[PDB]
């Protein structure tokens, strides 16, 4: 799993 | 917390830094704004998701559980098997709870860290070119714009490029 | 000019519990605990469940008259019983090693129901039409459809023998009875011979029943009685019945195969045209999270049961907005 | 001018173990371990315990004549064995499913022993005064109170069949024995039948039982055997017993309540005029901690047992007056 | 400990100080004395208070549980009865020992870190109107009266105020 | 001048997990979990295991003549059997209470195989030379060693009554046989008597066995069928067997000695001249580490039993030689 | 780390310090060279025995634990063995990897933290007779020779007497 | 539970 | 148990 909070990150 | 940071001596958060954890604001002659850290922000999110996704892995996947039948001669064998799927039952509620309650506490105390530790660094690059006026700010002794405070948020500061004007400013 | 350094709050109303404090308000968190399910029973990986209607285990397996009758041949992911089941044994009588049975039938995958004893060509010179208001179907007297009630016929009771062998290439669960009149003019005008007997054998089961004749409290208006017996004859074998009285013969068995993931639970739900991965007697859950406090009773691929109503695991940072 | 920042250090010795370091002296901890009892017998909740003296559960089951009567009805909230009960089965020979009687009186909160079969009214042309030396009281040679040795009267055990309706509204636990003669001489001269039987039916139970005869090593200064068998009536049903011999009838029965929270437990303390919210076999626990080491049987709200020699939480500072 | 306050830069505790678990010592021209800091105190009585209960609450009360009997040709049920009973009472035994151990730890590194955060929170509304004598020790470079004093314990004291009486003294 | 604060790095590859990252180079660890074995049966603590070759548990009690005879007397810290054993029950039939049995041998450390009843000397006017082909040796038909297969002489099977007092002062294990031929010719030509009977008392045990005639599936060629029993005859105490036919008489019992830490294990490995604390199926384990990932089946001292792959704790500091 | 020293303002370790886990380097005019700390050393490797030795403590000797048999009768108490066994793996197995891992991050962080704590150190011991040069090293504003770098190490850093030349060249 | 070390408590 | 890892140790 991944925790989308930014769209920068990089998930 | 623990490192003191948030609530701490930094009161409070800010809802206008919307595109991170941990961040900064800035004020100079261009203007103000905010900025969050990417560098500290990836570096939680990665710990964190792996704390999560660690959390679900170590449970496994529950397969067929149903419950079985007895005659009114197996008594002690009911009641055994009772005494097993309740004792499973509580160890796992037990283990579950006090899990998330001890992550959650070592998450909170993380993030802390992080904020003190960005907080650090950036103290560390400004040295006596600046004043900490409280609240985890800093006043420069100089003229810092866009470029300057660019430098700083990305690890770079020029101190002796600032030196002469900052300690004629702090006389 | 002036630089800050500061952190991320937002709007969020999200409340985690830690060991220091409890109840605190943060910006990011996760669930771990499912608590929602479609109240549904659904097919499990694409393979609908065995229902039983009016009928438990019991009634289904002996062939009882009150329910509707299953297909010859059926596969399913699991088995549901309903709680008011009124339709089980309908002629008193002990069960014997039925909870083993029911255990067994937990892990079959499929059953073929074929005649194992013709009616009318494996009992010569007897009797095979007896019915019993125990067993009413549609107001009428009537019987086991899976079994056989052999009596008397002409004023004798010859001694009878008879085999089947197994060549279905899979375990063969046949039942049989034994009936025990209340007196011995009941066991007379029935079987001819007081001193009857059966005799069941295989390879690997071998049992033998006598009548016990006695007067006994009235059940479902029956002062007689009926014990009900099962074995499992596994490929190739053959099995042996032999007797001069008092049995309730075979008639029809079952062809078993064997599953994995299977299981019989009580549910008050429908079935409905849906699919799951995670069957619970409430309804079917769909989720990837850990744990589930929804019910205790899964089949198939489930979260870990747990009493707690909250496990919620914070992401995010203490959310001050102040 | 100067002001200084520091923390508390008092006089306290109290010491506690973390994962780095052992036995670290504290200001302030709190004791998660109780280890205290009163070392008596008391009270649960306002009800005393029922004891049962010189006999285990099958002497006072059965009725043996060395303890003393108990009063009609009785209410308890948990069952006292004594480790050293020489009164139990007096006159040799099986107890039937034993095991299994324990475990349903584990959840029996009251007895009534009313008289289920008089004595001079239930077997007529039967002899009813049979005693023997195994079960002796007072020197003499006696006989189980709650049971009654039935055998042959003037020269004939003509066939019996007694019954009993449960109208108590309660379950109802009957017991009886069947006695097995070392010869068939003694078999004759007491039951006057070498092919005896003895039947014992309710709506729900259903056995046959047949005397054995071959002689034995002495038990008690006994060649014979007696088993001893049970059932428990449900309200309303009936029990019929049938028999042309051996049979050791019952006289007296048990109605049954059924409670929570209870069980059987080996004690050695003295009851005493006290209450507790938690036994043990070794004493009542007065405790509201979380963990005791005083005894894995515990019987009302105890705390949970361990192994643990401490368990000590700090809650204070790390204490250093120097 | 972790945060190096306790045992650490401040050496030893105070005997003197007798109604709390952090607090302060003075010493100016109308004298000297101990008062503790009753908000930090507080905080963390808050904290273990609810770290203790947490712990008792997690264990649910034990109902009855007694032995079971078994005859001589039931040996099988009869050692699976006591694997159950033995496996449960490990188990139980090692949750109840190991949570107590993590929970001290945590608890002593705790306090550590709330004694180092009342100094450094001291310290930093000081700044150079005192000089830093070691072991948790502030020298004023001014007067500091039991006003002062109080201003400093309640979090308030004017740095301006003083300012200048300590740049004199500090030349 | 200048001074610097730093911290260990080394050329160390050990690499462990926590909870926010994984895969983490350390400079120092250990390793929790053994995961070597040595690939052999040894002893424990000094005393070698029983190995039963190829018989299992049943062969080797009952006499299978197939395997090679044990000395008189052995004494082990474990039993072995092998997967493919071919040698057990050679004459079909059931095995009575066969776990249970198991289960006892599994804390018994030592036997003495002894003759409880000779051959020429207990059972006179009776043949004791009765052989079987399901039961054969170098090609020829035999028998059980620890059993006697009584039958008729001289047209006659007199009532036989024989007895044993157990004055070895230890538990002596006594197990014996019931023949049930398919049809009555061969129960008359052999036990001459069609009602026979077999009755075995001891002081607690107390069993009647009746022949069961009719036909069966042949198994290893034998219609007929042959139920095996066994009883624990206590310190003192008598045994007493009493038949007029089907008897499978003892010749052989054993005096059993009671041991911990004791078990039955199904291994492929061999014995080796070795010594070791702890044994798996798999072999041997010499370690002191906490957990171990070899086998769930463990004899002796062993490390607890994990599916982990891995658990490693670093005790040093995240290396970075950079 | 959570402390920010290793891994943090102290960007990597040091190959050549092979008596200790921390320590010093030092540099002056009679020539440079690596030495740890072993009051520290010695402090962390006291407390990593002692974490070591109590994880191995608390798992118990597993005593002789053998499958049993059940007969085609039997299915019911098989299943219910079975069911108890694979229950007692599933928490054991659980249990040992979590605290593996709990106890792997705590103990980074005690590194971290004892590295930090020994700079703090340092730093108070020296004052402004040296100035903060990053990464962790401090350059001296007077001469330092063997003597006075040993005094530094052993905590004995005689801040007066080298006071006046520092203030001098500090200027 | 409570902890009542000192009299200004809170409980 | 120790962790010999240097010799000066005190284990
Ligand atoms: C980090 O910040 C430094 C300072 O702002 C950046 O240096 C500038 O980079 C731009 C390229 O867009 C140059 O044209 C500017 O002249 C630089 N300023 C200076 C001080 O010369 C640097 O590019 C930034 N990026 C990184 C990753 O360091
Ligand atoms: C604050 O959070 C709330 C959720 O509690 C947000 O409400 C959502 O708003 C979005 C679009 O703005 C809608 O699509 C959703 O239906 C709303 N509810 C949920 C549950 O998401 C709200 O937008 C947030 N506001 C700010 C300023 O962050
Ligand atoms: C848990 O914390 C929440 C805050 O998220 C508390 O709810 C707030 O309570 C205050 C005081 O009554 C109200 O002013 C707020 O409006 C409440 N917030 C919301 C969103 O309801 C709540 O009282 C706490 N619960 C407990 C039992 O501690
Ligand atoms: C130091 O602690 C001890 C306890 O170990 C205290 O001893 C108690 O003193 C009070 C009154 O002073 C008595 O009522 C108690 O009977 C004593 N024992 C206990 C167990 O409380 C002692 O008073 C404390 N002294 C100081 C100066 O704090
Ligand atoms: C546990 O720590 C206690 C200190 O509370 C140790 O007991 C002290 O031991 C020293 C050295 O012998 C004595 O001088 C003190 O008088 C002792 N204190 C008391 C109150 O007895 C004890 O030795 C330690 N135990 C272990 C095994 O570590
Ligand atoms: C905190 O300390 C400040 C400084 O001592 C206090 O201010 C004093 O308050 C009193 C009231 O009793 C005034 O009369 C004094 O004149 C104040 N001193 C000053 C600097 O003017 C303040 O009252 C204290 N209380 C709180 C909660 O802040
Ligand atoms: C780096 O560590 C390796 C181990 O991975 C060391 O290799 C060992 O070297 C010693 C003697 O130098 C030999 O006795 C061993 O056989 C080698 N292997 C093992 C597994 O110990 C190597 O020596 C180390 N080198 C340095 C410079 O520290
Ligand atoms: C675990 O970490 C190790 C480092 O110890 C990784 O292995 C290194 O991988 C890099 C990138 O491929 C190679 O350059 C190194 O040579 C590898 N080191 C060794 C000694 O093999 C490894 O890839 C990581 N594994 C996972 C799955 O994270
Ligand atoms: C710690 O360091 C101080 C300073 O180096 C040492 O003081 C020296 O000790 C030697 C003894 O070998 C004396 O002869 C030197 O003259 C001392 N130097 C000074 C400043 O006079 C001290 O010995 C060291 N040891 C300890 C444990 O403190
Ligand atoms: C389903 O059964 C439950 C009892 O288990 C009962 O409470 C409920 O009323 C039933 N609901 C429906 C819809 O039948
Ligand atoms: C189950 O829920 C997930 C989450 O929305 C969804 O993606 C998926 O389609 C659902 N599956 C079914 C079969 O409804
Ligand atoms: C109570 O019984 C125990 C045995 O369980 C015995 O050790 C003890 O001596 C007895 N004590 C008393 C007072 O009877
Ligand atoms: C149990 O102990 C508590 C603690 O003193 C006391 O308050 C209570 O009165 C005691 N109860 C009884 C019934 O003795
Ligand atoms: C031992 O037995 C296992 C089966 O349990 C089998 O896989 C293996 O081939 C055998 N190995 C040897 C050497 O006999
Ligand atoms: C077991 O291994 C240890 C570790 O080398 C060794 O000291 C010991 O001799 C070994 N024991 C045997 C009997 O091989
Ligand atoms: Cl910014
Ligand atoms: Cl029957
Ligand atoms: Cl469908
Ligand atoms: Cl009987
Ligand atoms: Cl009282
Ligand atoms: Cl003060
Ligand atoms: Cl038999
Ligand atoms: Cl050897
Ligand atoms: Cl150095």
């Amino acid at each position: 799993x991944a925790l989308e909070y930014f769209e920068w990150l990089s998930x | 917390g623990l490192f003191g940071a948030i609530a701490g001596f930094i009161e409070g958060g800010w809802t206008g830094m919307i595109d991170g954890w941990y961040g900064y604001h800035h004020q100079n002659e261009q203007g103000s704004g905010y900025a969050a850290d990417q560098k500290s922000t990836q570096n939680a999110i990665n710990g964190i998701t792996n704390k999560v996704n660690t959390v679900i892995e170590k449970m496994n996947i529950q397969f067929t559980a149903v419950g079985k039948e007895f005659n009114k001669l197996e008594k002690r064998m009911e009641n055994l098997n009772k005494k097993v799927d309740d004792g499973f039952l509580d160890i796992w509620t037990y283990n579950a709870e006090l899990l998330v309650l001890l992550e959650n506490e070592r998450t909170l105390d993380f993030h802390d860290s992080n904020v003190k530790n960005l907080y650090e660094k950036v103290k560390s690059q400004l040295k006596n070119n600046a004043k900490e006026i409280g609240n985890g700010c800093f006043e420069f002794y100089h003229k810092c714009d866009n470029e300057c405070m660019e430098s700083v948020r990305n690890g770079t500061y020029d101190y002796p490029k600032y030196s002469e004007e900052s300690k004629l400013n702090r006389e | 000019d002036t630089i800050c350094i500061g952190y991320h709050a937002n709007n969020s109303t999200d409340t985690v519990d830690t060991v220091l404090e409890k109840n605190v308000t943060v910006t990011h968190s996760v669930n771990l605990l499912e608590d929602s399910h479609n109240g549904k029973l659904c097919r499990l990986k694409g393979i609908a469940p065995l229902q039983l209607g009016k009928c438990n285990i019991a009634g289904w397996l002996l062939g009882n008259p009150e329910c509707d009758p299953l297909l010859p041949v059926r596969s399913w992911s699991y088995i549901v019983e309903t709680p008011n089941s009124e339709n089980g044994i309908c002629y008193p009588g002990d069960f014997i090693d039925y909870e083993e049975l029911r255990e067994q039938l937990s892990s079959v995958s499929s059953f073929e129901r074929f005649e194992i004893f013709p009616k009318e060509s494996s009992w010569p010179n007897h009797n095979t039409n007896g019915v019993t208001a125990a067993c009413s179907h549609e107001g009428k007297s009537s019987f086991y459809r899976n079994l056989l009630w052999l009596t008397e016929k002409e004023g004798s009771y010859p001694k009878l023998k008879n085999s089947y062998v197994n060549k279905k290439g899979k375990e063969v669960l046949v039942l049989w009875g034994i009936h025990h009149p209340p007196n011995s003019k009941e066991q007379q005008n029935l079987y001819q011979n007081e001193n009857a007997y059966v005799s069941v054998v295989t390879s690997n089961y071998n049992r033998r029943f006598t009548p016990e004749i006695a007067e006994r409290p009235k059940v479902r208006d029956q002062a007689g009685r009926m014990n009900y017996y099962w074995t499992l004859l596994k490929p190739g074998d053959t099995i042996i019945f032999e007797a001069n009285g008092n049995l309730i013969a075979p008639m029809y068995a079952f062809a078993l195969s064997r599953g994995f993931g299977s299981g019989i639970i009580t549910s008050n739900a429908s079935m409905h045209e849906c699919n799951t991965k995670c069957q619970t007697p409430l309804g079917a859950i769909n989720s990837s999270l850990p744990y589930q406090n929804i019910h205790p009773v899964t089949i198939g691929e489930c979260p870990k049961y747990v009493r707690s109503a909250k496990l919620r695991m914070v992401t995010g940072l203490r959310n001050i907005p102040s």
